[PDB]
């Protein structure tokens, strides 16, 4: 019974009871998880930073052109909000975000489905050559 | 410039006052940070001029090519540089160690 | 527990040059194990010999 | 500006020699206005005397022919040291460089210990595999354990944590295929990280 | 000698802290055994022992509810096999392999690869919470250390 | 090729380098140890 088999997890939850037997160390936990006094302010700052840097990418990186095996795929989808949050979180931790920066070029076509996207002039209507500095600033702010 | 209507948190987060001084100190030391960046860039300019005038002879810039490489060499990509270069070939590899020292200087 | 002569006359050999020679021996061993040209299985080319 | 002209480069030459005079007039004055043994012993201006003497000697040497000159490079480097005078003012960088100079004496032991540690681990890795990276394949693997320098750089790369997972997979697949006794290699990597 | 003694003495009072990681490195691993028990067995071997991919795409199963692993290569066969790890190592079966996988994920290196693999294998948006919790717990433990 | 007079000009091909190095190192070690022992004996005899 998937998604309801938490009771077996309850058994592994019994392993957490071992941490109780480490009373001498649980005080450390009592000073970390209960340290949520100045934590809410910085947490609100970081979540509002995520909000302002997430809603701003939707319109500027619209029609992300998800394609198989080109570093921008269905798993790398961006137009969906939760997946955009996932992508920005992946970029935040530094997991090969250089490839993400290199995946948005002025000469790269982004979903050639619109009517004025027939490549009559040989132009890809997708600049996106500003996310480098923006994501560098985001990384610096999150680290700070 | 479409949905810029999120000014409420700016007024709402003005209660703790434990980080406004932090922001003030950061934005008052940013001048010294920029001066240090400038002097490191001058050192990079010196080293690049020496290296490209003495080696790296063609068969970006003396003050910008190293920065452009650093954009992919933030300690995540310089090991990638070594990984790619492990295959000119051995002509002035010391730049990599220079890319160590400069980074070390930054580090 | 026995110190008529030998114990007294052997604890005296604690020279600084004694430790220097021991460190030199250790360094020589480290250098000897450094090259140790590997081979698939027992290739005696007068080096490992 | 990285250019290679000829009309102005010559103009760039002679003035340099004049700079030596501009970097000498104070010197003798500090040998005259101040005491002979007073100015010479400060641990800061003595470095300046050494720098200027080396610069003028290098200029005299490069006035003639020399193989692998490096004179222009070191002259420009000691011109960077002129900003050290600018560093004398606004001590916000002089204190930092003094701390950097101080810290090396303490950090020498730690760096020596780390170097010895990577040496022993590289030796152990070389012993364990010894060129067994056949993999039954032809493609050139980016790392191997056949020679000392390549093993050392592979150990350094594994310590940096860059693509170490694939290297560990290759190492375990070399001899110890997935099974009960084939994991003995894997733990060797894990410790080598932590 | 003094430096090494100081280094080894400094880490002793923190040893208990390290023990906690063991619990973590087990707990979430067990969760995977509940949710990813043999989920990589199904593959997309095109004709005979060769997947219908350029040796890079994950041959996700031809699920009854389509959406992942559609394998639309103009003629496909989905059969059980080992087309997951590059050497069949980090598969979630063989519990030691699950422990190795969770340890490789907890070091913040390449976890997105296995996240994409599992999302393609079982479906989208269901399991990312597990990896997010693992990564935030790892960050908190790094802070504690 | 033939050598009527047992090849007095070229060093023999069966030279043992390892034995020479070992005997030299042993001589040096013995010299050091004997020097230390003699010095300590003189010092102890001086102080009765």
């Amino acid at each position: 019974r998937i998604s309801i088999t938490f009771f077996r997890l309850f058994r592994v939850m019994r392993l957490v009871k071992l941490l109780s037997r480490g009373e001498g160390i649980r005080t450390l936990l009592w000073t970390f998880i209960k340290s949520f006094q100045a934590l809410p302010y910085v947490a609100l700052l970081i979540v509002m930073l995520f909000f302002i840097y997430a809603v701003i990418g939707m319109q500027v990186f619209g029609k992300i052109a998800l394609n198989d095996t080109t570093e921008i795929n269905r798993n790398n989808n961006f137009q969906t909000f939760p997946q955009a949050v996932l992508l920005l979180f992946r970029c935040a931790t530094g997991e090969a975000w250089q490839d993400i920066m290199l995946a948005c070029m002025p000469g790269k076509k982004c979903a050639p489905e619109s009517e004025p996207s027939n490549s009559t002039e040989g132009e890809t209507p997708c600049g996106s050559s500003f996310a480098v500095f923006y994501f560098i600033s985001f990384y610096m702010l999150c680290a700070f | 410039l479409r949905v810029l209507r999120v000014l409420r948190p700016l007024r709402a987060i003005n209660r703790a006052k434990g980080l406004k001084h932090v922001v003030q100190c950061v934005f008052v030391a940013i001048r010294t940070i920029g001066n240090i960046v400038i002097v490191t860039t001058l050192l990079q300019f010196m080293f690049a001029c020496i290296g490209v005038q003495l080696f790296k002879g063609k068969l970006d810039n003396v003050l910008a090519a190293m920065m452009a490489l650093f954009t992919v060499s933030t300690f995540e990509g310089w090991p990638e540089l070594l990984y790619r270069s492990i295959d000119i070939y051995n002509y002035r590899v010391e730049i990599s160690i220079f890319f160590i020292i400069y980074i070390i200087i930054i580090a | 527990l026995k110190n008529p002569i030998r114990r007294a006359c052997i604890s005296i050999v604690e020279w600084k040059p004694f430790e220097i020679i021991i460190l030199l021996t250790i360094f020589a061993n480290c250098v000897a194990l450094a090259i140790y040209i590997p081979f698939p299985e027992d290739d005696s080319n007068a080096t490992n010999s | 500006h990285y250019n290679q002209p000829n009309w102005l480069t010559e103009v760039q030459d002679t003035a340099n020699k004049a700079l030596l005079a501009l970097f000498t007039a104070e010197m003798l004055l500090k040998m005259y206005s101040l005491g002979l043994q007073a100015y010479f012993v400060s641990l800061f201006n003595r470095f300046d005397c050494f720098v200027v003497c080396g610069g003028i000697l290098e200029t005299i040497l490069v006035e003639t022919k020399i193989m692998s000159p490096l004179g222009i490079s070191v002259l420009r480097c000691v011109r960077l040291l002129r900003i050290f005078k600018i560093t004398r003012y606004w001590n916000s960088l002089s204190n930092l460089v003094a701390s950097l100079l101080n810290s090396v004496r303490s950090i020498a032991s730690l760096l020596l210990l780390l170097f010895l540690f990577i040496i022993i681990f590289s030796l152990l890795g070389m012993q364990l595999f010894g060129g067994k990276f056949n993999f039954d394949e032809m493609q050139t693997r980016r790392s191997t354990f056949d020679n000392f320098p390549q093993s050392l750089l592979t150990v350094f790369q594994i310590l940096t944590g860059e693509d170490w997972n694939s290297v560990m997979y290759d190492g375990i697949m070399a001899y110890g295929g997935p099974s009960f006794p084939g994991m003995l290699v894997c733990i060797y990597f894990i410790i080598l990280f932590i | 000698q003094v430096v090494l003694n100081s280094i080894i003495k400094a880490m002793v009072p923190l040893l208990h802290i390290a023990l906690l990681v063991l619990f973590v490195i087990i707990i979430y691993a067990i969760i995977g055994l509940e949710l990813f028990m043999g989920k990589m067995h199904k593959t997309c071997y095109n004709q005979e022992g060769i997947a219908d991919v350029p040796a890079e795409d994950d041959p996700s199963p031809c699920a009854l509810e389509t959406g992942h692993g559609r394998q639309c290569q103009n003629g496909t066969v989905c059969k059980p096999g080992w087309d997951g790890p590059k050497h069949g190592i980090t598969n979630f079966d063989n519990f030691a392999f699950a422990m190795l996988t969770v340890f490789q994920c907890i070091t913040m290196e390449g976890w997105t690869d296995v996240l994409y693999w599992v999302n393609d294998a079982v479906g989208r948006d269901w399991p990312w919470i597990y990896f997010v919790t693992l990564i935030i717990i790892g960050s908190f433990f790094v802070l504690n250390l | 090729r033939v050598y009527p007079s047992k090849q007095f000009d070229v060093l023999k091909d069966d030279y043992d380098y390892v034995l020479i190095s070992s005997v030299l190192f042993g001589l040096v070690f013995a010299t050091m140890i004997t020097k230390r022992l003699a010095q300590v004996k003189l010092l102890n005899r001086a102080w009765r």
